[PDB]
């Protein structure tokens, strides 16, 4: 999963 | 004893995931990749560019593993918590680098190299990935011809250090996995993503 | 049948190993070391060997790995004989090495240095293997500055190919040894021996 | 184990 790391990266 | 060690370790890595996250999107370059593609090197290199900032720490001490500049562990600390392998394995590589003396620069450009050089399973533009690999190696060769020009083959040296690191992270990644299926330890939610990727 | 394809990959296994160990032994400086370091470095690397010689056999074909000059396996045969995930990650190594079109005096050079710097956790003479990997790194440099001056990173990017092929070989390894416990497959003793080892 | 490398390697 990549919930977190997705929003992380996006931001 | 084991279980508070253990916490105590998989928050200061929780923290530095954060960080990790935050410097990856500032490699030149990295961020013309696709979302996918950043998450999937992301999620291959996580391990070995954290074991990377733990040999880096350790570099001043001698049979010792310094997690943090504040939790440094010796060989029967990591006993007593069910590290030693782990604990050996990592000092395997602190000897490396101790031994030819790896600068703070060079940690930076190869924890670079080892994101790009993952060889992750679901990349989507393999060119894309190449060519971002092939610049942060170039950097690293670079920094080594103008910084280092009179040993001569100090790139190799760094390179050849790369398959235990990467042996070393895949090993730690089981290590705590097998820490999480047992339910004991609490773990954050970025850790335990990164975890169980 | 997978128990028969098994079978003729592992007996391929142990013939190779007859030449991998005499190739070894006139490897510059090797046969210097202690004999138990000697062995160590073996016990410790003899897979990576084995792949880069698939590897090296393979550059002929698409998608197809070639185990022996007489003996390839395509997608669909590595699937029926459970070797699907192995066959599909020795074709990435495959696909990087026919990007670079590593030569054969490169492969024999690389095999070398992946003995050497195995990384084993029982030598006696850590100085003395440390040595023998700065001369055959330093091999290949020689070699690189020499025929390829023209690539100037060529080195590194051979060295870049190492985690994988050392991460594959782990897998090989843990792949037959399960093929081992099942107990359908025979093997060799040679053979079982290297995989049984630490 | 290393008996039969040991052997081969003499
Ligand atoms: C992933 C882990 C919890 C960690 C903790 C802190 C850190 O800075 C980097 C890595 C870890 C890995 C390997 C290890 O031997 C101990 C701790
Ligand atoms: C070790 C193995 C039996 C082998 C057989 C033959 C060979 O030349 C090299 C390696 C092997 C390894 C990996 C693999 O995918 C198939 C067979």
């Amino acid at each position: 999963k990549h919930k977190i790391l997705h929003r992380l990266l996006q931001d | 004893g084991d279980i508070k060690a253990l916490t105590t370790l998989c928050d200061l890595a929780d923290r530095e995931l954060v960080v990790i996250i935050g410097w990856a999107k500032h490699i030149p370059g990295f961020s013309s990749l696709s979302l996918g593609d950043q998450m999937s090197l992301l999620q291959s290199a996580w391990m070995e560019i954290l074991i990377l900032g733990i040999v880096y720490r350790s570099l001043p001490y001698d049979d010792k593993l310094v997690y943090a500049e504040d939790y440094i562990m010796d060989e029967e600390h990591s006993r007593l918590a069910g590290l030693l392998e782990l604990y050996r394995a990592i000092l395997q590589l602190v000897r490396r680098y101790k031994k030819l003396k790896v600068e703070k620069e060079e940690f930076v450009t190869l924890k670079a190299l080892a994101l790009a050089n993952s060889d992750s399973m679901h990349i989507e533009d393999l060119e894309a990935v190449q060519k971002l690999q092939d610049l942060l190696h170039e950097a690293l060769q670079d920094y080594e011809l103008s910084q280092h020009h009179e040993e001569p083959w100090r790139t190799g040296k760094l390179l050849l250090t790369l398959p235990l690191l990467r042996q070393t992270a895949a090993k730690a990644v089981q290590h705590f996995y097998s820490v999480k299926l047992q339910g004991k330890v609490p773990m954050h939610k970025l850790f335990l993503e990164m975890l169980e990727a």
